């Protein structure tokens, strides 16, 4: 029996030894439904998963992606995540919305890019004092036709060394730097309820959901039937890890 | 100065890019012609120790020659007498991280000399790539002193060339433009303080315009927008850096030059003409004031570059008034012929018949006729757009003739494609780009990828073309004109070749260890005319070459277009000096040996 | 071979390192003389794209050139007709580790050609630094066959080049000589399989010694001298690697080499003779079975290196009778010609008069005679110990000429001091060494530290010195003579030189764009004839130019010793071809060019 | 009144950051004559620290050095040391001498260059077997003028991996490295009564003290009446860097 797990290098989702939340998520899974679990790895990153790992008739089956996805089909979601605030303790620092004040005295800020948290810095006024610190997070290669992003590892050690006061982070990819930092930081959930001046709602929260070609329903079935089988085991693993779980509704 | 106009005249000098305040690259020498160009061949050799893009020509002041590198920027001084011994070498440590932040461009573009007064020696100035301008001495090569301009922080990397006008020494910008603006700078030669410092966007106090500003042309904009073409506060991070050359006009006491393309690449964030971004300005030598800009490109979608060279000529035009003009070439396929005295409009004109991406130019009114067709942003695949992102005209030299009243140049030839996508991903978050194809032009051919450049004579006031000749890659690097009926440039391949003036017909081809990118020199030692040329290939055409690339899509499709290079040259850098019958200074063996 | 012979007979051609199998580098061409030796100009020039030493001499065989290069060992092939088309290339994917462990020496030797039968294609053979040998076809460039020789991880590294007898392909061994001793290997030039190896020091099976070894001088050593010298075990770490040339003999179906120096460098660790190392040896090429061996220098004590060259003449000795001779200069100072048939010694000399290490050499008994003032003891200042670590010679090919029967050679001009200490440490720990400096000789200036090299006309037989010529940098790379009375040779100052053959004076001079450590080569393509040159900068002369290293005592005091050639040169690599009066391919510019 | 020490970059004794043992103890002292110490840097490793950092007048007091070193004067001395084996955890390798066979048949082992163990190796007639490994464990770069060692992390390491079976060592060279170890190792103090084949006997133990200028007998005079003031801080500090300690005379 195999999977056919689809695979590529990021963390701390997906390593090659085995360690991030993917791997013990997929194992788990395919341990529940009696198959053993095979990588297929492509080299380049996430964002090409889908495009060319699915539909190429290589690997099976994507771990992670958005609820309703219109591209493929998509099974029962088993977590429930979102976008989180980060802040060093001591600086008395208390922050709970996106319309404080204080944000538009703080000497930096670190966002992602093509990430809501970027259309708001945009929305109240800042990007252009925070947009040479951005690019320079990264070295200044940001081609039209390559991918780049901020690794949350980076991001972490910008908050931490005190270079950035306040960030902007998805919980499963700074969950564990969080947890082991050495300063001790601080989250905070970012509130649904958020509105932009023009009035368009940005959502802060999302499920987290298999997905699988559009023809294949009886792994489908499969899939949906041992959810519930290792549901336990991945709220363990959830909860050791550190993510911020909201329920679900 | 004044002293510079005296030392341009003699023969035996080359102390300025250009040769001239006029920037014509023409030589009244006619020892070498066409009775006798077959006997040319190589008097000596000099290599460098780096393997980078060599660009510009070196310079020639009382029996010196002065040699300039790429990255880490070093200098070396020779003497023509005995040309082994180096009579003194510059060679910098730099911050590490420069080499970081700028991966692609490693390269710059000259130095710059001035005389001095009695009190105060001749200097070489120079530029390094961390942000640092020195000033050397020309007989011991010492520092005199050493100021920041830029910073690596934000981004800002030096690639540009000094310039030197009456006492003053003029600085621009280069770099990632990502977060900057861009701006001018002027610096007392002798010490190094700030006179004047020139933005390109914002209020019109940072403009530093004057009160005459566009008066007799008040269709082109007067004040006021420099924000109000752009929405919001864009204009603190809308670019427009320079990066090309400068002319200079004693009778005028004007500087001309022009501006790079706005920021960032998307043209749906940016909306508005985006003005004093990809303009032609001249301004004040002493206080830096403006006289005159003019807008070529109004709100760029094709990122293009109008940083190409300028020059001035004298002319009669088409009514029989002589006026005083000045010619710019742009990357966009069009050739401008304005006055240097106020700017009126007087000739504007296509470099070939295949540019399909403006129909054409009003005189009247200034604005360009656009094509929908090939036009971008149309959310779909747009085919056949010509010239490419690197465009007709390269960032070289050309020519002109006085006498004969010509302009050679060197155009390129390919053409390209455009398609934009969206990617979604997980949370959220979405990537929107766009890939681009290279290929031939239709006088090419585009199975072998081959026939990517030509060579061209022509004339402003009427805009005929007297010669037209092809080649097998693109010409990039600049021509050189001579009295004796010549026209020297060189070639990709690693070939340097002089073509005849009146027809065109090829009489002399030597082949040199690798590619040039520089236009080449002349001068005179001793009753004898000596031809010196760079070589060394990188760059633009030669990513693929220098960082091992296989993909087509890497470097903006530079890779496709120039995939079959790695056939005919390799890497290299150093310089090759040419003389009739071999004649050098090494005739008798016994000079320059031990005891 | 016996088809190789034909194709060296013929003057279009350069199949083998030394032209011959007799390694002359002598050429029956007149058509270069002194008549008309001040008209050579420079035909054409390429570039490699690497900055490291480049040695040897390109093959021509059939209308094509063959070009390698230094560390990752890239090959090239060129068509004669048409000089910018590159016919294939070929650049190999080695491991990261490889650089690591040889960082210091990144150099090759050459390539190997084998005509190939009916029925299998013409080869050409090389190495790689990794340890791998490999065969390619001359046409096309695949690869037949490849296999592994040496390890990485002992730490081996693959400079060599092969050589072609016969059907079989003889390769050596070289690398860092710390805990491995060396080896010579025969493979099939078809299939790649192990024929025979043999050891330098060891046990007589593993020395495949013949029956008659050393039969008509049994006072040289005979039989259990490859154990019996060193005490206990020692031999496992002995060494003797080769990495010098090779001479073969029709005739007498033999091979003739030289071995190296033995490990470790402390002579109070290894007491004894050391048998079977700095051995000049000749070897059947079928069996590979030794004919006799002879010692040069018993228990070294200043880290020498017997891998010089060996050349083959036929001359009559004092008494008067016609004998076959091989000739070996070596870096202790010290010439020798023997008999290529027995081994029987016929003459030893000394370079120059300024040799100390050595008073004279013993033909009877074949023992120096030792001066133990300028030997090597603790606790003493050995002080102007002539000649230094490099020697007087080097691993440059000298040349030969029949009619004349005269040697042409270049001879270092360098002197070593030597001071060994002992420093101790906290818990019964101490570390043991020894400094080293290094300094023109008498003939030179020590202030201003010039005049390291000469160059000198030597007769095997009487012993005398035709005439003697001095450098300001050491001669490194060789020469080559011609029949037109002429003697070619490069300069580490970036020059070609040409001298007469019968007086020495200097008729013709040329500046290369580098250093050259090679040595020339000539051949004709039609009616015309072409001398062909390397150019680049390194190995121990560069190293601290290469390195860029200030200090005196690093890289054993050549540092110091060549601490003012960064004033003449700079770095880079490539190959350069003069011709009478600048004739050459492209003379029709027409030729070569996109239609 | 400030004390000027002469240091050098050698790891794990002193390092820039201060936390070597060697720093620790040098302050302590320090303190405990009530001036501040200066920390006077050079370049070469600390076997050139005396000749050229002594007798060239520019640092005060050398550190660590043996007892009666005949070049310069030494002071009371503080702790003793010695070599010591390091193997694995339960492998039934127990070596207790330098006369046990097993000696003769295992893979590989490392020592250091000029030491007692490389002595010993010659008299058992091994070195012969290991000198391409030991030349290996640092790049195969040992000139005559300079002076190259292994450095102490490099050989837990590798015994730590599998490459070599068993080791010799310095004890404070590998005292902190030995108790961070992942994997369980473990030592045993070498007999000071080790013979090699012709008889000459090795020693095994030594002493530590400190080493001052031959003139400054007043500086002596502070030193060891300021050493048994500070007595039990200093053997807290050794005891807690894990450094096996032999009992003094």
């Amino acid at each position: 029996g195999t999977l056919r797990v689809c695979a590529a290098e990021q963390p701390p989702l997906s390593m090659k030894d085995g360690s991030g939340l993917e791997n013990r998520i997929a194992t788990t899974v395919a341990e529940a439904m009696g198959r053993k679990a095979q990588f297929v790895w492509l080299g380049k990153p996430a964002i090409y998963l889908v495009r060319d790992g699915l539909e190429k008739k290589t690997c099976d089956v994507v771990i992670g992606l958005d609820a309703d996805d219109p591209r493929v089909l998509t099974s029962k979601p088993y977590y429930r995540s979102g976008y989180v605030f980060l802040t060093r303790a001591d600086k008395d620092l208390d922050i709970k919305s996106w319309s404080d004040p204080r944000l538009k005295e703080v000497s930096h800020m670190v966002v992602g890019f093509g990430t809501p948290g970027e259309a708001m810095l945009k929305d109240i006024g800042r990007y252009e004092e925070d947009m040479a610190y951005l690019y320079s997070l990264v070295n200044f290669r940001a081609p039209r036709n390559q991918y780049t992003q901020i690794d949350p590892a980076r991001m972490v050690s910008e908050v931490a060394t005190g270079k950035a006061e306040v960030g902007v982070a998805f919980g499963p990819d700074v969950a564990r730097y969080v947890r082991d930092s050495s300063t001790k930081l601080r989250m905070t959930p970012v509130p649904d309820d958020t509105q932009a001046s023009d009035g368009r709602k940005m959502p802060q929260s999302f499920d987290q959901a298999m997905g699988v070609r559009k023809d294949d329903t009886a792994l489908k079935a499969e899939i949906d039937a041992a959810l519930e089988k290792a549901k336990p085991k991945i709220e363990a693993i959830l909860k050791e890890e550190g993510v911020p779980v909201l329920p679900v509704s | 100065n004044d002293k510079l106009v005296e030392l341009s005249k003699s023969d035996d000098n080359w102390v300025m890019p250009g040769k001239n305040y006029d920037s014509n690259n023409f030589s009244d020498l006619k020892q070498i012609n066409k009775g006798n160009v077959k006997q040319l061949r190589p008097a000596w050799t000099f290599s460098t120790g780096l393997l980078n893009g060599h660009e510009g020509a070196p310079l020639v002041v009382d029996g010196k020659m002065y040699i300039h590198t790429s990255f880490p920027n070093n200098t070396f001084a020779l003497g023509l007498d005995d040309p082994g011994t180096i009579l003194w070498q510059d060679k910098p440590k730099q911050n590490p991280a420069a080499r970081a932040v700028a991966c692609c461009d490693l390269v710059n573009r000259g130095l710059a000399y001035w005389p001095g007064d009695g009190k105060t020696p001749a200097l070489i100035l120079k530029t390094q790539l961390d942000g640092n301008v020195a000033a050397l001495n020309a007989e011991t090569g010492e520092t005199v002193w050493k100021v920041e301009n830029s910073d690596i922080k934000v981004g800002s990397t030096l690639t540009i060339a000094p310039y030197v006008v009456k006492d003053k020494v003029i600085i621009g910008s280069s770099g990632a433009e990502l977060g900057v603006r861009g701006y001018l700078t002027a610096y007392d030669v002798k010490t190094g303080e700030q006179v004047w410092r020139a933005y390109a966007t914002g209020p019109d106090k940072d403009l530093l315009l004057a009160s005459d500003f566009n008066i007799k042309n008040p269709h082109y904009g007067q004040k006021g927008l420099g924000t109000g073409t752009w929405e919001g506060d864009a204009w603190k991070i809308g670019g427009g850096t320079n990066w090309g050359w400068y002319a200079y006009d004693p009778g005028t006491n004007l500087i001309y030059f022009g501006t790079g393309n706005p920021a960032p690449w998307n043209e749906t964030m940016r909306p508005g003409d985006n003005k004093w971004t990809m303009t032609i300005f001249g301004r004040d030598a002493d206080t830096g004031e403006a006289k005159f800009g003019y807008q070529k490109t109004p709100h760029d979608e094709w990122d293009y570059a109008g940083v190409n060279v300028m020059m001035l000529s004298e002319q009669k035009d088409k009514d029989g008034k002589a006026r005083k003009l000045l010619t710019h070439p742009d990357r966009n396929g069009i050739v401008y012929t304005l006055d240097r005295t106020d700017g009126a409009l007087v000739s504007a004109n296509k470099l070939d018949d295949t540019v399909n991406v403006f129909k054409s130019v009003d005189l009247k009114t200034g604005q360009p006729v656009r094509d929908p067709e090939y036009g971008t942003r149309m959310d779909h695949l747009a085919k056949d757009i010509c010239p490419s992102a690197m465009g007709y005209h390269n960032q070289g030299h050309d020519s002109y003739d006085p006498k004969r009243e010509l302009f050679f140049m060197g155009i390129n030839h390919i053409c390209m494609d455009w398609e934009p996508f969206m990617l979604p991903y997980r949370a959220g978050q979405f990537f929107v780009g766009a890939t681009l194809n290279m290929y031939p032009g239709p006088k090419g051919d585009r199975q072998n990828y081959e026939g990517l450049g030509q060579i061209k004579a022509y004339n402003a006031i009427t805009g005929d073309y007297k010669w037209e000749k092809m080649e097998r890659f693109a010409v990039w690097g600049g021509t050189m004109a001579t009295a004796g009926d010549l026209v020297f440039y060189g070639t990709l391949d690693g070939y340097l070749k002089a073509r005849d003036s009146d027809t065109g017909d090829l009489l002399w081809k030597f082949k040199i260890p690798s590619g040039a990118i520089g236009y080449p020199m002349t001068y005179t030692h001793k009753g004898t005319q000596y031809v010196a040329i760079y070589y060394g290939v990188g760059g633009w055409p030669g990513v693929g070459l220098v960082f091992d690339l296989a993909d087509p899509t890497a470097g903006l499709g530079a890779v496709g277009a120039f995939k079959k290079l790695a056939n005919y040259t390799q890497m290299g850098g150093g310089v090759v000096v040419f003389s009739l019958d071999g004649k050098g200074p090494y005739d008798d063996p016994n000079v320059g040996e031990w005891k």
